[PDB]
């Protein structure tokens, strides 16, 4: 198999829960600001399995 | 008022903020607890010709 | 349910949610004094009212 | 001879399992996707050959 | 009422999908085992003719 | 805003770099085991000669 590539689609997974993690500590962290906003994202997928 | 539509949503809510601060804490875990299961395989796969 | 739980988490805060409206809800009638302050929180008073 | 008999075996089921195993793990992976669902896999009765 | 429709027929709940993912994972380990085993009993058997 | 964005894409992170460490083991594990063979290959050539 080309296990690699499920890897990064694996490590992508990772990727979107620690931007979207990202976006909501934001949110905790500079909640305060006197101007303070949400945010955001959509995820996506890319290639057929091994057919 | 229009302060208070803004206000109805706009930024920061704190069980918004914690119910996601954890999902993907525990999407983090089940994402690094299945790829190591993926890395189990390596070894598998690597067995079957070894 | 399956992906409901995802939006459970939501529904979680979802609910709070519609606590966190009510507490305040009743903060303006505790700070108002009032039964009412919107005309659609009984029209039927809120006519009589005026 | 026994061999060829024995690779067949070897091969629908074996690398089948690559895929399985990796298709699932990728739904499993696109299941925090924004509007990802349940996409799955079947087997099918195939044909009998006497020999 | 139109969540519970769909939402039951939408998926996502990793841990059972997980189970049978890794018996397919030790499958195809198992299998070779057993197909290299017997291909090395027919070496074997191989290397007796010589 | 300026100073993370560039720092972004540099340097020095293991959730990139130790993912692709660990299936290098295996890739190099892989490549021995797979001159193993051309080893027993050769090793077979040697009593042919012989």
């Amino acid at each position: 198999m080309g296990i690699f590539g499920t890897l990064y689609t694996g490590v992508t997974g990772l990727k979107a829960s620690e931007v979207q993690i990202a976006t909501t500590g934001n949110n905790i962290s500079n909640a305060n600001a006197t101007f303070y906003t949400r945010q955001r994202v959509v995820q996506t997928t890319n290639g057929y399995i091994t057919t | 008022s229009v302060y208070s539509e803004y206000q109805s949503k706009s930024g920061v809510n704190t069980n918004e903020e914690l119910a996601a601060l954890i999902q993907y804490q525990s999407s983090y875990g089940a994402a690094a607890k299945i790829v190591s299961t993926v890395d189990q395989m390596l070894d598998t796969l690597l067995g079957l010709k070894s | 349910m399956r992906i409901t739980n995802k939006l459970n988490f939501t529904n979680s805060v979802n609910n709070s949610m519609g606590g966190q409206s009510a507490l305040y809800q009743i903060s303006q009638q505790l700070a108002s004094g009032l039964k009412i302050q919107n005309s659609y929180e009984d029209a039927s008073t809120y006519i009589d009212n005026t």
